[PDB]
Formats: structure tokens, sequence, C-alpha cells
């Protein structure tokens, strides 16, 4: 392996030699430089004008090793910045890599899959350009087998990852017919036993559901919700994360779409999610809760039935502030859409004190959200003649002192809502 | 529906 | 936490 630690100059020398073997070893030397951890000299390789050469090498059917070496080299260049990815595309790599997907050498088709994943991963324009060149059909053909388990683990992982990049990004979202075409294969990958394939399949589904309800509907109608819910309960954090994101995405949609998440048993996992030691899981889970409490009354009722109100009190009592912010949103939504009975239950679970404590916060929006919530709870207290008991409760936990101080707040939505609450209930 | 929020 | 959009193939 005397292709170790070459200069760029020597690589250029060998590549310009018109000796295919000399080209092969110089290309391998480039692969090695480009596959090093510390500052691989991507720009120096680009400046030397090597990309068109590498691309031409992809087409050398008669010399498989150089196809492999250049595929690897181009992969690592395309993994760089957008400008570096663009240089690979500008050299015509896209159709060349797509032709390689049909190679008889698995390590070469795999390397093409990888490279296309890096190009598509750059953003929506390159994603859509890879689609226009017709990548999807030969990619899906690689997975047209009776049992995915007969495929090499690394190979299957690379294919899944690349497919997820075709599902990825917005402005614009991927073409509808593309998504339609990829979906049945994704649904199948979502049922595979490998933790990495599972994660990346979940990421893919998370991307597709990040948008307008019509995108969400395409996914929901495939029947993947129960499987997403199952994956929500996995032990592996890299599976739970994209599974939770996808579920969160779906409940931003219609009441009907939100009902399928509930019907699939999602709420039963929330006691763990809302107490998860990973901050981002707890925050995402609480956000999802807030969008569920923005649903119908019967859906608020299922939140109650699953014992999730005390978990919301817990999150409101102690959590990362951004999670507490989502919890406040969850409560205001609850108190806006809930019945009198459901609102009363909330107080009985102890919502008032941690609510009042967050009034000291240095964020204007959560103050607004909270003041709205207590306003809604008073409006429920009226229909019971028990507004007096609530005033005292709020006075006792030091809440009234907090609301008085808000009458002289910078913001105006704030100082009004405060004084408003004061003159109606505390006078 | 109108009270659904996007991820911030 | 996040799936990377691009991935280099490292040396063995």
């Amino acid at each position: 392996q005397g292709t170790v630690n070459w200069s760029v100059e020597d690589i250029v020398k060998g590549i310009n030699s018109n000796n295919l073997e000399s080209q092969l070893q110089a290309t391998q030397a480039a692969r090695k430089l480009l596959s090093r951890e510390k500052q691989p000299p991507i720009d120096n390789i680009i400046r030397a004008g090597l990309i068109p050469k590498f691309v031409s090498f992809l087409g050398k059917t008669d010399c498989s090793p150089i196809q492999f070496e250049s595929a690897w080299a181009l992969t690592n260049i395309a993994s760089g910045t957008s400008e570096q990815t663009k240089a690979v595309v500008d050299g015509g790599a896209i159709p060349a890599f797509i032709s390689l997907l049909a190679s008889p050498h698995a390590h070469i088709s795999e390397q093409a899959v990888w490279a296309l994943g890096n190009i598509a991963g750059d953003g929506s324009a390159f994603r859509d350009l890879v689609i226009k060149h017709g990548a999807i059909d030969p990619l899906l053909a690689l997975l047209a087998v009776p049992d995915l388990s007969t495929l090499a683990c690394g190979y299957l992982r690379n294919l899944t990852w690349t497919l997820s990049n075709l599902c990825r990004n917005k402005n614009p979202a991927p073409p509808l017919d593309a998504v339609e075409q990829i979906l049945p294969t994704l649904v199948r990958l979502l049922h595979h036993n490998d933790p990495e394939v599972l994660a990346d399949s979940c990421w893919a589904i998370s991307y597709l559901t990040d948008g307008p309800n019509e995108r969400i509907e395409m996914v929901v109608k495939k029947g993947v919700v129960p499987q997403l819910v199952k994956l929500l309960g996995a032990t592996e954090l890299p599976i739970v994360t994209p599974a939770l994101r996808a579920i969160g995405n779906i409940v931003t949609g219609t009441d009907e779409q939100t009902q399928k998440v509930i019907d699939a048993g999602a709420l039963a996992v929330f006691p763990s999610l809302l107490t998860n030691p990973k901050t981002n899981i707890q925050k995402e889970a609480t956000w999802t809760m807030s969008n569920i409490t923005a649903g119908r009354q019967d859906q608020i009722q299922q939140v109650v039935n699953h014992g999730l109100v005390p978990f919301l009190v817990g999150v409101l009592s102690k959590a990362d502030f951004k999670t507490q912010k989502e919890a406040a949103w969850a409560i205001t939504n609850y108190t806006s859409g809930g019945t009198v009975e459901q609102i009363v239950y909330l107080v009985h679970c102890g919502i008032i004190e941690p609510l009042m404590n967050l009034l000291s916060a240095k964020d204007t929006k959560i103050i607004q959200v909270i003041l709205d919530a207590i306003s809604n709870i008073f409006q429920a207290a009226e229909k019971l003649g028990e507004t007096e008991k609530l005033s005292i409760m709020i006075e006792e936990c030091g809440g009234l002192d907090k609301i008085e101080a808000l009458q002289r707040h910078e913001n105006e939505s704030v100082y009004k809502a405060s004084l408003n609450l004061i003159e109606k209930y505390f006078s | 529906s109108p009270s659904k929020r996007a991820r911030p």
C-alpha cells in the first residue's frame, strides 16, 4: 500500500499519466488523503482539477478498482461544504453515480448510494436534481428482495440513510410523486430489526410529516402510526428521538390525525417521555402534549384518563425552562378547550402554585400564556360560584403579589391582563 | 385546530 | 439526536 501520504502534486502526476494502473494507484492515494480524520485536503484536491478525472473514472466498467477508489474519493469531497458538494455535482457526478447503482460489485453500488446520499443531503435543490436524474428507481430496486435480512447490514444502512435524505428538507418539500414512490419501501424498512435502519427510517418519516396536513395524511394513510408508537417505546435514544418527532409532527395536523396517534396508544408512553432524563426528549414530548391539549374535549379527556395531568404539573414545577414554557402552553390550551369539569380537575392536581411561580420569569410570552390560562380558569370558576376560593388559593401561594407587580410591566398585553384579573377577581 | 402550534 | 445530512467514509 505505497499509496500512503502522497502529495497532491504526485497524485496529479499519476492521474495525468494515461497509464490506467498509474491512475488507479494515484486515485487510491487520493482516497486515502481524503479519508483522513484531520483536515482532509478537499479544497487542494478540488483546485488541482481532479474532480472531472474522478468522474470519468466512475465509467471505467473494465477497471472496477478505480471505479471504487474514485467513488470513495468523490464521496468524501461531496460530504464537505455546499461549495465542495457543488464541485462534485458540477463535474457531472450525478448521472455517473446513478449508472453505478446497477454495478455487479456490491461495494461499488454501495459507494454510489453513499455519494448520492451526500449530494441529496446538501439541500432541496440537489435533492430534487438527484431525483430528476432518476435515482429513485435504481435505489428502490436494490431493496426489491423478499427479506431485507439477506442484505449486508452496512449496505442496508447506507441505502436507508440515503433514502431519508431524499425525504429531507423543505422550501420546497420533496415532490409528491417521489414521496409516493419511496413510501412503501420506507414502511418496510420501519419494520426491520436493525437499530440504525430503524432510526433512519424514523428520521425519514419525521421529515415527510414536517409540513402541511396533506403530507402528514400520505404518511398516516400508510398505517405507520402504530409502528411509530411502538418505536416510541424503544430503549435506544437514537430511535426514540426521531419517532417522537414524527409523532409530534402528526399531532400538529387535524383532530382526526391526532386521534390516530391516541388510538395507537401513544399517551401511555408519555409518563416516561415527560420524565425523560434527556432534555430534548422532555421538551419535544411536552410540546406534543400542548398540541394534544389543543384538540377536542374527548382528546383532553384521554390526556386526563392516562394520568398525564400530574405529569404536566411535574414538568411545570421543575424542568428546563423551555420545557416549562411548552407546559404552560399545554395548560393554556387545556384551559381554552376544556370543559368546566376538566378545568377544575386541573386545579385539584395542583396546577396553580407552579403556574404562579413561573410569573417571576424573564420571558414575556410565557407571562402572556400563563395570564391567559388563569383567566380561563377563573372563567370556569364563575360557572360554579367558586371564584372566591380561587382568589384565596392564588393569594396564598404568593400569586397575587406576582400579579400586582405585573400591572407595572413593560409590555402592554401584560399590564392590562393583570389589572383586568385584579379588578374582576381580587377587588 | 387554530391553537395547534409549530415546533419553535 | 440528529441524523447527519452528509457523511464522510473514514479510513479503516
